[PDB]
């Protein structure tokens, strides 16, 4: 069927840089990508729908962009709260699928 | 504040069903559409179905279409996850949602299916 | 001082948190001069949306009237992330029946079927029920069925709060005002809702609407339209949208693959698009108006900005001259309308005769 | 044609009122064309009496005015002209013809109303 | 200008039926006398089994107002087989259009519809009656074996006619091929000569007409209105027809030869759904014998002085010229829905200018919208878009509105004025009014003072209420007036002069009449017969310097005219006026020495 | 209103005369009828629109005049031409007939 698949493994960067988290499909999507994202021990929550709308209550250095099947999400100045596991969520039509995630770390 | 308010964690057998919910409150339950997640233990999320608890009509993933079910009522306001004949790899932490997929979710439950 | 030089005081506050921001405009000027303030519009990001679906029903819909019924169900889907709320309502035409096209499904004129709802699958029954039909002249009745959904405020249910969307469905054109000679009506439409039980029992005695009626009702109660219509027949009407202000359209794919982006994409296109109107002016009241834009290239002419969105206040220029005294006294009447927001520009104009 | 028959006419009292008719045949003749009345005093002129046609409203030359009324039936083809006060000066032959056009033909067969002792 | 709105001949019809839906004049070269022809087509007749049928009714224009039936049928539905009608003329709209051409009558009922011989139907095919002193005939236009929609089926033929010049009849047929329309034509002796009481198709020889387009032309509407008039040089008068739906919904007009039913010119509207096409005319508008051609597009959308639009209605105004091209201008509306495009009928040479003027109609217009119809006269420079008269409906909606305007026809010199006169029907209150033309009088007049600088001190006159002479001035003024058409050779005219018309303003009056010692003087004039000016001489004076001190502003001397309306009307009322381009009055002024 | 008066009140004329037949009215008419009836019998009109033959009426008999000066005029005369002529105008609310003018037959 139409499934999600992320591009990145385990990133990493020092805090205050910038990375990029980013996915693609195996079938266009006419509509768009939701952008998730979850503490290790904690709710999921919604960063940016519609590949650029987004969320209230998340910093504006949270970004995005893309065709229908291949998304991007933009972070600058990496802190703690961005250091994190992020998801993409397609949504074409039904059944709707999420990627199997990609973990931000910072370097040792 | 608005809320979702998901009850808790529970043991169970292989072949057990379990049903288990996420309470509305501070909105209009029959007005959003109410999706089911889970997260797996180390293979990501999957959306497993949903329902919108102002109508009739629910939406499963195929893979659990003859397995599981989704409900809602408007008398007790709260989301439904119907869950049957399950396994350990059924065995992962559920959520509920409010609109457009919002970040308002359940907290995640689990129900562990072993041995 | 018999002398009352131009000034513009507005004293008046209104809702105060809206997204139009006016009291009320309030204009007291000597002939021989003009004044100046400044009105802003601001489109919210989850403002509310009520759509009606008004689909014909002929033999040539077939590929997508059965397609309605599920296009409701995956939009309800999307719509969530568009807005705070989400109501669908329908409604369904042929064509007059009159003996100059039929003799005297069977056809019928414009029938209300389901008022703006919550509930989807009444929706899906309402569009599952419409059984194909078929005229004998290719254009439809699609105006006469869009004035009705236009007016007929008491059988749709419109929200004031919400967006209020027209949905329009067709494979072919539409039947124009004074075309009806042939069909023995040379009576005017007079512009108003006449529906009884729901159906328009008129529709067999007043002449179609002109597009001018269906501009000046669509604008005045704020219902949008959106348009959709096969490729070829397309063409005539993405001619017409630069004649009837607050309008999309769009082709229908051969596979009817997007109807549930349609309307979405039309949103979106709607949020983005912030034009006002100056309207119903007094004899000896003389008014102008311009839009600055976030871009900086404000311009005279267009009714204002696109490209726009939320958090981005448009800016109209809005200034007004005195002629010798008209039918006179203190006037009470709207100016200043943005297209497809409940709320409007009111004005008071006075002077000294 | 025109098929024209009268009333039988009869003897009245003066200042009796008296009704007379104008039965047409042949067509139907009550919205289709205009119908007048004549009034004929033998060894003069014809003098007029009045109008009728789809338009229930007459005219009348002011000498008995208002005294005497026309009626348009509908189904029969019917049309009757009501003599109201008879004096002793309309012993005269009636009868009604057919035109809107100003002209008139199509005149009645012989009426005698006689008006005395 | 002159048409006269004060005393105009009012008509009515039957409630409901439409009165005055459709109107036309009947001439007859056969008689003296006028008649009219209003149009009643949802009018209840006599026939058998027939609701609405529909007629035209004549009414006479000598007073005696009472409009007379037509019997063009007298006769109820005719069968096809045993208990199955052939046709039926229930609710026909029989009189939604009449014509007529000297002796002649046509008129028709484009919603007649008919039972096939194949099969059992009641499509719109459409029919027309014509008479010719007492033989009456029906006309089928469109009645043949292609009894269906992508045939004549539904042709609607006499939905629109008209008459060209020798003897033939146009008549639109707008139904055929699916709405493509089709544009027919036949002389009149073959359409009464042909004739077969029982045939449900006849076949004429000399018949023209459009034939089947390709599908890109389908519902365009073709026959939907009609004009006649020569554009291919010389011979038989052209078919100029509306097209409202042409070109994508933009619409047009085609003029084909009068010859051969073949296309000569191609016009076309801006703007979409506009309908342009929806009415046309033909007329020698700028007097240079070529008729122009006239196009209709009723809800035209202007773009207002705010940028927006407003419907208003257009007429396109196009002039024929001898290199065989077209000039064009465009004429407006004047009020927002008020349709100015829908109605246009040619006047003729209303006020006698030499150049032919032209009513346009707006069925909808004004406060109280009865319906206004706006007189433009023509010029050698083509038609003066601004109106010189403004002709307005009487009587107030009663469901739909009056709708005066709607139909109108002028050209037509009904009274004895040789001016032609202009009906303008009102159907929504089922009435018609022919409006007649007043005579125009032109007035040549003069003034001249001869004493043109006046020595203050040349106390040479006596001044007739003293002993003391003054010096005066010969004020001479003079006037000469005629005509065209039926005036009477006499005329009275009002005429009154003033002295010192700059100072009696409130200052001092440096000069007074003689006679009445009063810087004002008036005659009573009789000019008549034409080619003689009436003169008469006053003589003014000076006012002593001591007082009057102004030496240098000019004395101006003036002369006013007008004309005795009432002691200039015939018989019937029908007062002359004076010519809207022509002034009343004279300045000339007097220096002092 | 007025009354058109007559002339020719009555007159021995002959088969084979010129005859004239006439009418005049106090104020502008414009239009004449010839109305045709014998005192014993069923006869229809002579002349309509002030010159046109009635249905079955010969040659022999031409309407004139205009205004307010009118008349008949019958060619040489038929043996049936000594008859009762009358004149009509419907004009205005009454209707104005003639007095009657007649030939006879004497020999
Ligand atoms: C004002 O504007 C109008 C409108 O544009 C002009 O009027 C048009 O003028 C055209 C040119 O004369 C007319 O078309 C012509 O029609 C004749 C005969 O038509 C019949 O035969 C056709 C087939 O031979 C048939 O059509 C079939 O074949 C088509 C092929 O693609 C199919 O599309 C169609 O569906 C049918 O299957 C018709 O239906 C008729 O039966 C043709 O012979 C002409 O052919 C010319 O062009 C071709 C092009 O390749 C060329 O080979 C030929 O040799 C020849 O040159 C042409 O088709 C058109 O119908 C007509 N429109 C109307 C409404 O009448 C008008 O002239 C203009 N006026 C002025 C003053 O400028
Ligand atoms: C024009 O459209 C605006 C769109 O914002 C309409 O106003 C909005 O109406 C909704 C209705 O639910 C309001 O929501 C509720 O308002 C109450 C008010 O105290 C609040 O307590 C609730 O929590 C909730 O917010 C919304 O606030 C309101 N917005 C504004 C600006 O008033 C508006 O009514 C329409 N009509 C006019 C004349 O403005
Ligand atoms: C939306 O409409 C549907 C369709 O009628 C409603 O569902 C059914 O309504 C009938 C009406 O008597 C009931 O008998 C059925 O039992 C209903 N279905 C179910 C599953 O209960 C539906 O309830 C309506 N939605 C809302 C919110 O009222
Ligand atoms: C909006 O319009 C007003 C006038 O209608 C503009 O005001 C003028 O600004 C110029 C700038 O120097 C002044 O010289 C004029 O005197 C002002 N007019 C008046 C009546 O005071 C105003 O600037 C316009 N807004 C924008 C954004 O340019
Ligand atoms: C012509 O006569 C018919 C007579 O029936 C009139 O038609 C009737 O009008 C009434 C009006 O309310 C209807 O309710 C009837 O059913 C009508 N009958 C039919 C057969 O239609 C008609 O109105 C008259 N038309 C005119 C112009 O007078
Ligand atoms: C219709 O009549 C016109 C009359 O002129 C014909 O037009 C001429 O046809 C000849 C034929 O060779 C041409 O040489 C001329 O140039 C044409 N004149 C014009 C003005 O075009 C026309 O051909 C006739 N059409 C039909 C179908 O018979
Ligand atoms: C509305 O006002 C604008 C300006 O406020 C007018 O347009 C400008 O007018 C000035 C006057 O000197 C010109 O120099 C500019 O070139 C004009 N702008 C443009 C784009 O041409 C505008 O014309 C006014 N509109 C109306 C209907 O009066
Ligand atoms: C003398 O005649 C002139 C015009 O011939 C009058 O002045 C005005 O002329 C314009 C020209 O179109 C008209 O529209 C005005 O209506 C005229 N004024 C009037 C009052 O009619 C001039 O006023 C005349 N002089 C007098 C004393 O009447
Ligand atoms: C705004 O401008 C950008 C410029 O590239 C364009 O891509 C975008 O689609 C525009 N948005 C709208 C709503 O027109
Ligand atoms: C002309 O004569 C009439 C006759 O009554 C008179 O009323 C009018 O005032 C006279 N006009 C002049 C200028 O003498």
């Amino acid at each position: 069927d139409i499934e999600m698949t992320q591009s990145p493994s385990s990133l990493s960067a020092s805090l205050g840089d910038r990375v990029t988290i980013s996915c693609s499909a195996s079938q266009g999507i006419s509509n768009y990508l939701n952008w998730y994202q979850q503490k290790p021990d904690g709710t999921v929550k919604l960063l940016i729908y519609y590949t650029s709308s987004l969320h209230s209550g998340v910093p504006s250095r949270f970004s995005g962009s893309g065709s229908g099947t291949d998304y991007s999400l933009t972070i600058s100045n990496l802190e703690p709260e961005d250091i994190a596991t992020y998801y993409c969520q397609q949504y074409s039509e039904l059944p709707y699928t999420f990627g199997g995630g990609t973990k931000l770390e910072i370097k040792r | 504040e608005v809320q979702l308010q998901q009850s808790g964690a529970e043991l169970m057998k292989p072949g057990a069903s379990v049903k288990i919910s996420c309470k509305a409150t501070g909105y209009t339950f029959s007005t959003y559409w109410i999706e089911w997640i889970k997260q797996r233990p180390g293979h990501g999320l999957e959306w497993i179905g949903d329902i919108l608890p102002g109508s009739g009509t629910t939406n499963y993933n195929e893979k659990f279409k003859g397995r599981a079910t989704v409900t809602a009522d408007r008398s007790s306001n709260t989301a439904y996850m119907q869950l049957s004949s399950l396994t350990s790899e059924d065995s992962a932490v559920y959520y509920c949602a409010r609109w457009g997929w919002d970040s308002y979710w359940g907290q995640g439950t689990l129900v562990t299916v072993s041995s | 001082i018999e002398y009352p030089s131009v000034h513009v005081i507005i004293p008046t506050e209104n809702e105060i948190n809206t997204q139009v921001t006016p009291g009320e405009v309030s204009i007291q000027l000597r002939p021989g001069a003009e004044a100046n303030f400044m009105l802003k519009v601001h489109p919210l990001k989850k403002y509310p949306v009520d759509l009606y679906y008004l689909v014909d029903v002929s033999a040539s819909m077939h590929n997508n009237i059965e397609k309605l019924n599920s296009v409701g169900n995956d939009l309800s889907r999307k719509m969530a992330f568009f807005s705070r709320d989400f109501r669908l309502g329908f409604g369904s035409y042929v064509d007059k029946t009159v003996s100059p096209y039929i003799s005297i499904m069977p056809p019928h004129g414009y029938i209300h079927v389901l008022s703006l709802t919550e509930n989807i699958t009444e929706f899906e029954k309402a569009v599952h029920r419409q059984k194909i039909s078929g005229n004998i002249d290719t254009p439809e009745g699609g105006f006469d069925a869009m004035l009705q959904a236009a007016v007929c405020e008491s059988h749709i249910g419109w929200r004031k709060e919400a967006k209020r969307l027209l949905l329009v469905m067709t494979d072919q054109t539409s039947h124009l005002a004074l075309d009806s000679k042939l069909a023995g009506i040379v009576v005017p439409n007079d512009g108003n809702c006449h529906l009884k039980n729901n159906v328009y029992v008129k529709s067999t005695t007043m002449e179609h609407p002109s597009l001018g009626q269906l501009s000046e009702k669509l604008i005045d109660n704020n219902i949008n339209v959106i348009f959709a219509v096969q490729g070829k027949q397309f063409h005539w009407y993405k001619d017409l949208l630069p004649l009837l202000p607050g309008t999309i359209a769009g082709e229908i794919e051969s596979k009817a693959a997007n109807l549930n982006n349609l309307v979405v994409e039309a949103y979106q296109k709607l949020i983005s698009e912030v034009k006002v109107q100056v309207e119903n002016q007094v004899q000896g009241i003389y008014f102008n108006i311009t839009a600055i834009c976030p871009d900086g290239s404000r311009k005279p002419g267009m009714e204002g900005c696109r490209n726009v969105t939320s958090n981005d206040e448009v800016l109209f220029n809005v200034t007004v001259t005195m002629k010798k005294c008209d039918v006179t006294g203190g006037k009470n009447y709207a100016i200043i309308k943005p297209i497809g927001f409940n709320e409007t520009a009111k004005i008071h104009i006075h002077r000294n005769c | 044609e025109v098929q024209l028959v009268e009333s039988g006419p009869g003897l009245v009292k003066p200042s009796q009122s008296l009704s007379l008719t104008c039965s047409v045949t042949g067509y139907y003749i009550t919205s289709s064309y205009y119908w007048n009345w004549i009034r004929q005093f033998p060894g003069n002129e014809l003098e007029w009496m009045g109008y009728i046609s789809y338009d229930g409203s007459n005219s009348y030359n002011p000498s008995l005015k208002n005294r005497i009324s026309i009626t348009r039936d509908t189904s029969k083809n019917q049309f009757f002209l009501k003599l109201n006060s008879v004096t002793t000066e309309d012993i005269a032959t009636y009868f009604c013809v057919r035109e809107d056009y100003d002209s008139f033909d199509y005149w009645g067969q012989g009426t005698t109303l006689t008006v005395s002792s | 200008f002159n048409l006269d709105v004060d005393s105009p001949a009012e008509y009515s019809g039957p409630e409901g039926s439409y009165f005055g839906f459709a109107v036309d004049f009947f001439v007859p070269s056969a008689s003296s006398r006028m008649f009219l022809l209003v149009g009643a087509p949802k009018a209840n007749t006599t026939q058998p089994g027939i609701v609405e049928g529909g007629q035209v009714l004549k009414c006479d224009w000598s007073s005696t107002r009472r409009c007379q039936p037509i019997e063009f049928d007298a006769t109820g539905n005719r069968d096809y087989a045993k208990d199955d009608p052939l046709e039926f003329k229930s609710h026909q709209w029989f009189g939604a259009s009449v014509r007529s051409k000297q002796d002649k009558i046509l008129a028709c009922a484009p919603l007649y519809h008919w039972r096939t011989e194949m099969k059992q139907e009641r499509e719109p095919v459409g029919t027309c009656f014509l008479q010719d002193g007492t033989k009456t005939v029906e006309y089928a236009p469109c009645r043949s074996q292609d009894i269906d929609a992508d045939g004549q089926g539904f042709c609607q033929g006499g939905f629109s006619i008209d008459f060209t010049k020798a003897d033939r009849v146009l008549l639109g047929g707008p139904g055929s091929f699916y709405w493509q329309g089709q544009l027919i034509s036949d002389q009149v002796a073959e359409i009464v000569s042909k004739y077969d009481p029982n045939v449900y198709s006849i076949k004429y020889n000399n018949q023209l007409a459009t034939r089947t387009a390709q599908a890109i032309f389908d519902d365009s509407y073709l026959g939907y209105s009609v004009a006649v008039g020569d554009f291919n040089g010389d011979g038989i008068d052209d078919f100029v027809s509306g097209v409202p739906r042409a070109a994508r919904t933009l619409g047009m007009v085609y003029i084909y030869d009068g010859k051969n039913m073949s296309s000569l010119y191609n016009f076309t509207g801006e703007q979409m759904a506009a309908y342009f096409g929806f009415s046309v005319a033909a007329t020698d508008i700028n007097g240079d014998d070529y008729a122009d051609v006239f196009i209709g597009a009723p809800l035209f959308m202007d773009r207002g002085s705010d940028g927006k639009l407003q419907e208003v209605g257009q007429v396109s105004v196009s002039l024929q010229r001898a290199s065989g091209d077209f000039q064009t201008t465009k004429l407006n509306g004047f009020e927002v829905f008020a349709r100015f495009g829908s109605a246009i009928a040619p006047l003729g040479d209303l006020d006698q200018d030499g150049f032919n003027d032209i009513a346009i109609a707006a069925p909808y217009g004004g406060e109280d919208k009865k319906g206004i119809v706006y007189i433009f006269n023509g010029r050698s420079t083509g038609l003066n878009a601004v109106p010189s008269q403004i002709l307005e409906g009487q009587w107030a909606a009663r469901s739909m509105p009056p709708s005066f305007g709607y139909s109108m026809k002028g050209a037509t010199d009904i009274d004895k004025n040789g001016y032609p006169d202009l009906i303008v029907g009102a159907f929504g209150v089922d009435r018609a009014i022919l409006y007649r033309a007043r005579p125009v009088i032109t007035v040549n007049a003069g003034l001249e003072v001869y004493p043109s600088i006046l020595n203050q001190d040349n106390k040479t006159c006596s001044l007739p209420g003293t002993a003391l002479k003054v010096s005066c001035f010969n004020v001479r003024f003079c006037l000469k007036a005629d005509g065209k058409g039926v005036l009477p050779r006499k005329l009275n005219f009002q005429v009154e002069l003033l002295l010192d018309k700059l100072k009696q303003k409130g200052a001092i009056r440096r000069a007074l009449f003689l006679y009445s010692r009063s810087p004002s003087h008036s005659k009573n004039m009789t000019i008549s017969r034409g080619g003689l000016m009436q003169c008469e001489e006053l003589i003014a004076y000076l006012r002593d310097e001591s007082e009057f001190r102004d030496k240098l502003t000019p004395i101006t001397i003036f002369m006013e005219y007008r004309l005795d309306y009432r002691t200039a009307a015939d018989t019937t009322g029908l007062q002359p006026i004076l010519n809207q381009f022509t002034p009343a009055n004279i300045s000339r002024q007097a220096h002092i020495l | 209103e007025i009354v058109l008066t007559q002339s020719p009140a009555i007159m021995s004329a002959f088969p084979g005369e010129k005859v004239t037949m006439t009418c005049s009215a106090s104020s502008s008419v414009s239009y004449i009828h010839w109305y045709q009836q014998k005192s014993g019998t069923s006869p229809k009109r002579w002349i309509y629109d002030t010159s046109k033959l009635a249905s079955g009426v010969p040659a022999r008999f031409s309407g004139s005049g205009s205004g307010t000066s009118y008349s008949l005029t019958i060619s040489s005369m038929e043996a049936e031409d000594a008859a009762t002529y009358y004149c009509h105008q419907w004009t205005s609310n009454p209707a104005t007939f003639g007095g009657g003018t007649k030939l006879e037959i004497k020999a």
